[PDB]
């Protein structure tokens, strides 16, 4: 009975319903992201169940503002809830403060929102990690908010089922030197290596960036660079 | 507000909280209603007569409006609430419609409050059945029953509380239409004594005629208990 | 039945509050705070095992107001949430009274907030120990004295001369008690203090620390605003510890 | 958002959560109070977990208003809730009647808050007892309030850990003649009975009701009383 | 039985309280409905618990409006609630659009009240049949506790329903007269009732296509049906 | 959180409400209270708890408004409670406001039976709505109104209430009832009722003599009216007598307790 | 004016260990007299008496609110309210209604039963107190009553001397006010004794 | 109470032109003569208001945002001009229903796929579409002239003819509208989207012989 509600600590001060939501994210399709000096690139492997989807279906990458986006990893519907909240924060920043939301701020807001659903018996934690990619006045930034609401900045990041491998491949990259052009290639390449073929037979790799070439607008990358 | 769902269906279609309210009404004191030509008779069991309860007359048949009277079985305090609501409804009604409330209208209101409480989150059902009796403003007499499910029904005679169904089986056999006042009171006393022990200090009995409601004095009642207990030997 | 909700056990204890205290140590990080005659320091571990994580992005130190820092130790996002609440509390207070919230009041209000989570069911206590540091003006002379107030998940608020929270908070404390029998800690200098703090951290975690594995926050009578101490200066203290 | 009650009757008729809260409230450190002909004294141990706690910052005795004070045992932060409310009530009363709240009314107000947390939904009861000491038109007073919300006027008593023994020792030494110098002396002597280690003006706090006011002794004033025991 | 909250799905994709509310409708007295081009017929076993009951008072068929009738099975008091809402809705429709509500629109608005449970503690343990005549001619619908209406040509609800869906499958054609319908109705009730079918034991009504009005058969007129069989 | 709801307002399988049954158990643990309704007044005699020598008085200025067992609800209404004391004070305050709201609205004393219904409605509520526990309290109310004279009701945690000529709540109520049965009659003076109240109370708590320390007595009786201020409202009628709730000091009660030792000595002679 | 509609005047004055409070007796609707037997004094307890003036319905309503408050006070607190509390209370009540006021103007006299300190307090309709040492007053005849009390009142009068100047003042002033009169009722309040007196006045 | 004066607009073959002075006044006071009163909305539309600039600014922000967010958040085509105009009109109406009116008259232009759109909306939610539109004194002074140019060229105006007639009206507004300045911008909506011109002035004539001192003198 220690593990049925997120309002409860176990005897070791764990919150199991959060660890469990965590597992939802780890059993999900893989995402990676890299924060360069010219921008952020985020890529994610969409696993279809049907051969008959439209290309575009179940986008896991959403813009949240002109300069920021969120790639979701885990339960896509839960993520669209976060994406909606991120968008409300971004709008608020523009409407009240007349400034684009800084990325650290956006990720904090996202984290606070996710964390809130780990405190109260009536809601459950979200089953998704959000990767936030911003390029506002704070510069290129890449955060991840996990279901606990813990938020961390990264140079590069990998989530989902192939996360342990994808991290090994992301460690081979030189983040000080790497550019958004190169990264679209590398990050996509990485998701092709770590994809398991005999399990998940149907897959595209969705990529998005926000960078100096995109006029610091967060956008899917044209499907010529992939 | 606390709004958990208290009354819920169990697997075999049943609403346990309503079955258990009904169990609380089978533990309650008997009450009996009889409908004659020009009279309704409501009679109820009293708990006994310990030398300690106030020798000032406390009625266990309640007046709801001038024309309407209500006995109950089950939880006293639930009943008291229902009755207050019923009282207050009959006034609301006068006040809105000038006319006095038909009995059936009052009964339906009460039964709806009962039903409403089997479906409101936060609340258990009233554990109360009622017998309600009276005359409309047209000289027609009525007698109703509500149970805790909120179901009402008109009867020619009826019983509620302990051994309701023993008493109702009895009454099915005997009961004739178009009884007189005095045959009604007799029939009611007779019917109650199927389950109550003496007829001494443990029967209150109310007689309703168009525009006139009158409780038997303990003396008038005892002429009827002898006239009846002498007819039970045979 | 009592282990999972905020009711009393038969021994008169609140399990969920005790377990919230274990959430404080679970991460494995230690924090130490210490006041000297004209400053207060808080040192917390800052462990970035992931080579790819961006060190400047993760922190357990937070400005609450310009004159109050805090260090949260425990479940990080719960700390972040308390900080938000602190911030709100501090800002509502400035609006209502026209003055910056004194740190002992802020602590007290955050203890009230925690206490509530231990008495109203179905709210999870935040599994952190909050450590606010700041200066505090005295009514006699107007001089600023340094303060360290903790708040714990039960809502127990306290002022301290030095304090540790987190993993090995006991061996850190034991070290500072021991160093408090030698010296008088409120007559020290910001250097001698930081040395003690850092040495206590080192003793407890059984290792020598490098500068980038800690993060240090400070308020001083001279400059009362709460400031992250730059690494150059933490390196120099850590050098001063390994030597003497 | 939890609205069901946590404190409920049990088949013997007991309200067990309240017994447990009462257990919690006798696990504090000792506090005690002594009423005298011309005042009241309340006194508590401040047993600080470590020497690194700034003992100035630990408050076991509290002003609620100019004329009334309290101390407490059991869970500190629960008590902080009561004290905040009691302070408000003292002030609401002055705002209304422009006189100080009589202790009797104050304690009934506290009692009531405790009772709400024994019945209201979602909450557990308070795990602390209070002593409240004060002075009004009816004179000096000293009351104990428990988590049941029950309260008692006393001439002397003690709540917290060493309390059965502290009460026993107050029964002997208490006299209805007592003046306040002797009351303090007795209070401090009673603490000292069950005190592990030296008593200091650091690890003890003392409040007195004298004349028409309640005051927490300074460390200076308390040191003069602790040099005579 | 409070183990599973009321909004819970079973592993087969059914909401448990709905499946249970349905189970309660199989304990009910049999009711039935037959669409004909001349009109609709509703008939109900009254299932009175005593000869002492006044049978008009246990009315399993209810005027919703001049042109719509309903007949319940299951928890009668629950049915009174739905029919009150239907009545109100049908009348709001006349008010607002100065014309009689369609039968489907009415059934919808009665299901619109049955969705509401989490508001209502539980579902209504009631199935209605709602016969009526509007512009599209005679119609018969069924509400369930799900809130799912379903137009039918003939239907039963109640303990009867399974035995009565046998008989419809054999003897019901889309083209019968109102008298052959009355007859098939009453036949079915004779066969599935516990008691002996008598003119007070049942309730029969029709909404005639020609006038579009609803007639409740008196005991007399129900004998006139039993006559020819 | 719903897994931990104890479902206080549910029925149990025999149509019992367990929380109300167990509140009653809590009341049968409490200090006994006896009430005796004469025609010269009503008497409440209650068992106080054992008086530790360190108890103080609250030194209240009005001696008749409250004691340990007995409280005044209004000039004409007193009560005594058994059961969870703090619940009592919640209700008592409610009864006080109610009686004074009645007086606000009508400018006459509330009748005892209406005060009583109000009180018990407040209790019934908690047995039906709200998912919390019931008030674990039983009153004996007493008072005087022009409708019925001296009355004495008793309430239960279910919200039921009953009128009595005499009654007992608390510890050995069954035993005390049986003893009032035998010795109550319709034509008692106040002194006779005070005696009966003490003989029974002393018989239930198993004492040779009555232990003045462990007993409180209150009396509700009519006394001459003093503050007829008639120039101040000329048309207002002021009755010659008015009800008074009185709690007996230890001294006013000493005689009546001696006089009940003497009728406990003169009942062990026949044996 | 709404404050003058019902007519009536009240006045209280202090002496040595006593006060007098006095009202006229009239109740009007403007110039229509409805009753000549409506003294406006209320007795709270042995040591406090107050009078209200202003719209009669509000006098009634507010006096009833005051009697709820005071009787409740006395039960909760187990003592009599004192005039300072009493007046604070009133002031509080009137100020609750600051934005939609009770059209009354209370005049409170009280005497500490021990000391013999005497406390008078009159308030405006939103509850601003006026706690002079001499005399307070309110109502339709209030200008004239200040006239008279200024003139006649002196420190340290005894119950009797104080009664005479209260009555002469109330009557002289009421004889110049159309809306106040029909003689007066007066309560003289000492430590030991309350004395009420109905005083003969003009019938105009 | 910063307020903007007339706006005028006209459809030509190919597009729409809208023109306005760059001036905000405060009562009679000419306060800021360098205010870009025309504002682009989305990729195909522009809007300009007469009346309360503050209302305008809040309304135009609401609409700009709605447009941008609808498009950034859903993979949908930007709103057309009629759709934006619809939105703005319903927005303005809702405000008149709350007694919180947006106290401007606005002209709205837009082009998408060589379909052009020109409409006017007013504080109360009146709306209308025409081949020319004006607000403020534009509506009294310039509309008659613009209307006259569309009667005479029923085949549509060219851009040059349209700009010739717009300019004629600006000049007239300059002469007869008190709160005006001779500094204008003109938005041009066409296929390509909307451009706002740099501010420009029109030539004025003041040397009619009848304006001379001797003639206009009141006393000889």
């Amino acid at each position: 009975g220690h593990d049925q509600s997120t309002d409860v600590f176990s005897a070791e001060g764990r919150v199991f319903q959060v660890e469990y939501a965590g597992k939802a994210v780890d059993n999900s399709s893989t995402a990676v992201a890299a924060c360069c000096k010219d921008g952020v690139v985020v890529a994610v492997e969409k696993v279809h169940t049907s051969r008959m989807l439209e290309k575009g279906s179940n986008n896991r990458i959403h813009a949240v503002d002109r300069q920021a986006g969120i790639c979701i990893c885990g339960l896509l519907p839960d993520g669209r809830a976060i994406v909606s909240r991120a968008r409300q924060e971004a709008e608020n920043s523009r409407d009240i403060f007349a400034t684009p939301i800084r990325g650290s701020v956006l990720a904090n807001r996202v984290g606070e929102f996710m964390h809130a659903y780990t405190t109260h018996f009536a809601y459950r934690p979200f089953g998704c990690s959000a990767i936030i990619a911003s390029y506002a006045d704070d510069g290129p930034q890449l955060f991840v908010s996990d279901p606990s609401g813990t938020v961390a900045g990264y140079y590069g990041v990998a989530l989902g089922k192939a996360k342990t491998v994808a991290k090994s491949e992301l460690e081979k990259l030189d983040f000080s030197s790497l550019t958004c052009d190169e990264a679209v290639g590398k990050l996509a390449s990485i998701l092709h290596e770590v994809h398991d073929k005999q399990k998940d037979k149907l897959y595209e790799v969705e990529v998005a960036w926000v960078c100096d070439k995109s006029d610091r607008k967060f956008v899917h990358v044209p499907a010529d660079m992939v | 507000s606390y709004d958990r769902a208290i009354t819920v269906f169990s697997p075999d279609g049943h609403l346990f909280q309503v079955e258990y309210a009904q169990e609380a009404v089978k533990k309650g004191l008997a009450a009996v209603g009889v409908l004659g030509s020009d009279s309704v008779v409501i009679a109820v069991e009293k708990k006994s007569a310990v030398k300690l309860q106030d020798s000032r007359t406390i009625r266990k048949i309640y007046k709801v409006d001038a024309n309407i009277y209500l006995a109950f079985a089950g939880l006293s305090a639930d009943a008291r609430v229902l009755i207050n609501k019923a009282q207050l409804e009959c006034q609301r009604f006068s006040l809105n419609y000038e006319d006095t409330m038909d009995v059936d209208m009052l009964v339906r209101y009460v039964a709806g409050v009962q039903q409403k409480s089997t479906q409101s989150g936060g609340s258990r059902p009233f554990g109360v059945a009622t017998v309600i009796g009276g005359f409309n403003e047209d000289g027609k007499p009525h007698l109703w029953k509500t149970d805790p499910s909120g179901m009402c029904s008109a009867w020619r005679a009826v019983a509620i509380g302990r051994h309701d169904q023993t008493v109702i089986e009895y009454m099915e056999k005997s009961y004739k239409d178009g009884m007189s006042r005095d045959e009604c009171v007799h029939f009611a006393i007779k019917s109650l004594l199927e389950v109550v022990e003496s007829g001494s200090r443990n029967i209150e009995l109310l007689v309703l005629q168009y525009k006139e409601a009158r409780y038997l004095t303990e003396e008038e009642l005892q002429k009827f208990v002898v006239e009846v207990e002498k007819e039970r030997e045979e | 039945f009592d282990k999972y909700i905020t009711v009393f056990s038969p021994e008169g204890s609140l399990y969920q509050v005790e377990y919230a205290f274990k959430a404080v140590t679970y991460p494995g990080l230690l924090t130490v705070a210490i006041r000297c005659k004209d400053a207060v320091l808080v040192v917390t571990q800052h462990l970035i095992p992931d080579r790819l994580m961006r060190p400047d992005s993760v922190t357990a130190l937070y400005e609450v107001t310009p004159n109050i820092g805090c260090c949260m130790t425990g479940r990080a996002p719960d700390g972040r949430a308390l900080v938000q609440r602190a911030r709100e509390e501090a800002s509502d207070y400035q609006y209502r009274y026209g003055v910056e919230i004194p740190i002992a009041v802020l602590a007290k209000r955050m203890g009230d907030k925690a206490q509530v989570r231990t008495q109203q069911a179905g709210l999870r206590p935040m599994g952190v120990v909050s450590t606010f540091i700041g200066m505090d003006q005295s009514d006699q002379d107007g001089s600023l004295k340094p303060q360290i107030y903790t708040v714990d998940p039960a809502g127990w608020t306290g002022g301290h001369i030095a304090c540790a929270a987190g993993k090995k908070q006991v061996e850190a404390m034991a070290f500072l008690e021991k160093r408090q029998k030698s010296t008088e800690l409120d007559a020290l200098t910001q250097k001698e203090a930081a040395m003690i703090a850092l040495a206590a951290l080192q003793s407890a975690i059984g290792t020598a620390v490098k500068a980038k594995e800690v993060e240090v926050g400070r308020c001083t009578a001279a400059n009362p605003a709460f400031q992250r101490v730059p690494n150059s200066e933490v390196e120099e203290w850590l050098t001063a510890v390994a030597e003497a | 958002e939890a609205f069901y009650g946590l404190t409920t009757f049990s088949p013997s008729g007991k309200l067990i959560q309240i017994e447990y809260a009462t257990t919690a409230a006798g696990k504090g450190t000792t506090a005690l109070g002594v009423k005298a002909t011309d005042g009241v004294v309340i006194a508590a141990k401040k047993k600080a977990p470590s020497t690194l706690v700034d003992a100035s910052s630990i408050q076991k005795v509290f002003v609620l208003d100019e004329h009334v004070g309290c101390t407490y045992s059991g869970m500190g932060p629960d008590c902080r809730v009561l004290i905040d409310s009691a302070r408000k009530n003292c002030q609401q009363y002055k705002l209304m009647y422009n006189e100080p709240i009589p202790i009797s009314q104050l304690v009934r107000k506290i009692s009531a808050i405790y009772q709400e947390f024994t019945q209201s939904g979602g909450v557990r009861p308070f795990g602390c007892s209070l002593l409240v000491a004060g002075v009004d038109a009816n004179g000096y007073h000293l009351y104990q309030v428990d988590p049941s919300g029950t309260f008692w006027a006393w001439k002397a008593t003690a709540i917290g850990t060493g309390s059965p023994d502290a009460k026993a020792f107050l029964e002997k030494r208490y006299t209805v003649d007592m003046e306040l110098e002797d009351a303090v002396h007795t209070a401090l002597l009673t603490l000292k009975e069950g005190f592990d280690g030296q008593m200091t003006s650091e690890n003890t706090q003392v409040g007195r009701v004298v004349e028409n006011r309640f005051e927490i002794l300074s460390v200076d004033q308390l040191r003069d009383y602790l040099d005579q025991i | 039985e409070y183990d599973r909250g009321v909004n819970t799905f079973s592993p087969e994709g059914r909401i448990f309280q709905i499946e249970y509310a349905v189970e309660a409708i199989k304990l009910g007295s049999t009711s039935l409905g037959i669409r004909t081009p001349e009109g609709v017929v509703l008939a109900a076993e009254k299932r009175v618990p005593s000869t002492l009951v006044v049978p008009s008072s246990m009315s399993k068929i209810m005027e919703v409006d001049s042109h719509i009738a309903a007949v319940m099975s299951g928890m009668v008091a629950d049915a009174r609630i739905l029919v009150e809402h239907a009545r109100v809705e049908s009348q709001n429709h006349r008010f607002t659009y100065n014309e009689p509500m369609s039968v489907e629109s009415c059934t919808l608005a009665t299901c619109d009240l049955s969705i509401q449970f989490g508001l209502m503690s539980r579902p209504f343990g009631v199935s209605l049949l709602i016969a009526g005549v509007d512009e599209k001619g005679p119609q018969l619908w069924q509400t369930d506790p799900s809130g799912t209406h379903t137009r039918y040509d003939a239907q039963a609800i109640g303990g009867g329903a399974e035995a009565a869906q046998s008989v419809f499958t054999e003897r019901y054609h889309r083209n019968m007269t109102l008298e052959e319908g009355e007859t098939l109705a009453v036949d079915i009730l004779k066969q599935v009732m516990e008691d002996q079918l008598s003119p007070e034991n049942i309730e029969v009504a029709v909404v005639r296509a020609d006038d579009g009005k609803l007639h409740m058969y008196t005991p007399t007129e129900i004998k006139a049906i039993m006559s020819r069989m | 959180s719903h897994r931990y709801d104890s479902r206080t307002t549910t029925f149990s399988p025999e149509g019992r409400l367990y929380q109300v049954e167990y509140a009653v158990e809590a009341i049968q643990q409490a200090g006994t209270v006896i009430g005796v309704c004469t025609k010269d007044g009503v008497v409440l005699a209650g068992e106080k708890m054992v008086p530790h020598p360190l108890f103080d008085s609250e030194s209240m200025q009005d001696k008749n408004t409250s004691g340990e067992k007995m409280y005044k609800i209004a000039e004409h209404i007193g009560c005594s409670v058994a059961g969870v004391t703090s619940d009592a004070y919640a209700l008592l305050n409610y009864a006080r406001l109610s009686a004074l709201r009645h007086q606000y609205t009508f400018q006459e004393p509330m009748a005892i039976e209406d005060l009583c219904r109000i009180l018990c409605d407040e209790k019934q509520l908690y047995t039906q709505y709200g998912g919390v526990r019931p008030y674990g309290v039983s009153f004996l109310l007493v008072g005087w109104d022009r409708y019925y004279g001296y009355q004495l009701y008793s309430t239960e945690p279910s919200g039921d209430y009953s009128a009595w000529s005499a009654y007992a709540i608390g510890q050995n109520d069954q035993v005390a009832h049986a003893l009032l049965k035998k010795d109550w009659h319709e034509s008692m003076t106040l002194e006779d009722g005070m005696l009966l109240a003490l003989r029974v109370l002393g018989k239930t708590m198993d004492t040779a003599k009555i232990d003045l320390d462990r007993v409180e007595v209150a009396v509700m009786r009519k006394v001459p009216a003093s503050n007829i201020d008639q120039l101040l409202d000329p048309f207002k009628h002021h009755p010659k007598t008015t009800p008074r709730f009185q709690i007996l000091t230890r001294s006013e009660l000493k005689p009546h307790a001696e006089r009940a030792d003497q009728a406990r000595e003169a009942e062990e002679k026949a044996e | 004016s709404i404050m003058a509609y019902s007519g009536g005047s009240v006045m209280a004055m202090a002496g040595k260990e006593c006060f007098v409070i006095i009202s006229d007796n009239r109740l009007g609707e403007q110039l229509k007299t409805i009753s000549t037997e409506v003294p406006k004094l209320h007795v709270v307890n042995d040591s406090i008496v107050y009078g209200l003036t202003g719209l009669r319905t509000d006098q009634q309503t507010f006096a009833n609110k005051v009697q709820f408050r005071t009787e409740m006070y006395k039960l909760r607190e187990e003592r009599d309210i004192t005039g300072k509390a009493f007046a604070a209370m009133i002031t509080s009540m009137l100020y609750e209604a600051r934005f939609g006021p009770w059209f009354v103007e209370p005049v409170i006299g009280s005497i500490d039963k021990s000391t013999g300190e005497v406390y008078l307090c009159a308030t405006d309709l939103i509850g601003a107190p006026c706690e002079p040492e001499d005399y307070v007053c309110a109502g339709t005849a209030a200008e004239s009553l200040h006239g008279m009390c200024e003139a006649l009142w002196r420190p340290g009068m005894s119950p009797e001397e104080l009664f005479e100047i209260a009555a002469q003042a109330m009557l002289s002033a009421c004889d110049r006010d159309s809306l106040s009169g029909y003689g007066a009722v007066a309560m003289i309040v000492t430590k030991d004794k309350v004395t009420t007196r109905l005083i003969k006045g003009r019938k105009d | 109470m910063a307020s903007g004066g007339s706006v005028i607009a006209i459809k030509y073959k190919g597009g729409v032109l809208m023109a306005a002075d760059t001036l905000l006044s405060y009562g009679s006071l000419a306060k800021w003569p360098n205010i870009p009163r025309i504002r682009l909305l989305g990729s195909h539309s522009a809007v300009c208001a007469t009346g309360s600039y503050a209302d305008f600014q809040m309304m135009a922000k609401q609409v700009e945002d709605n447009i941008e967010r609808q498009k950034m958040y859903h993979n949908v085509d930007e709103l057309s001009p009629s759709e934006v105009f619809s939105y703005l009109h319903r927005s303005i109406y809702q405000k008149r229903c709350d007694f919180d009116p947006c106290l401007c008259q606005m002209v709205f232009i837009g082009v998408r796929d060589g379909e052009t759109f020109l409409a006017g909306v007013d504080d109360v939610g009146t709306r209308w579409e025409d081949d020319c539109i004006a607000t403020g004194y534009g509506a009294y002074i310039a509309l008659p002239l613009l209307r006259q140019a569309l009667e005479k060229n029923p085949d549509g105006l060219s851009r040059g003819e349209a700009m010739r007639i717009l300019t004629d009206c600006l000049r007239v507004l300059f002469y007869r509208e008190c709160r005006a300045i001779n500094k204008f911008q003109v938005a041009d909506a066409a296929s390509d989207g909307v451009r706002i011109s740099e501010p420009f002035d029109v030539e004025t004539h003041w040397e009619y012989e009848g304006y001379c001192f001797e003639k206009t003198a009141i006393i000889r």
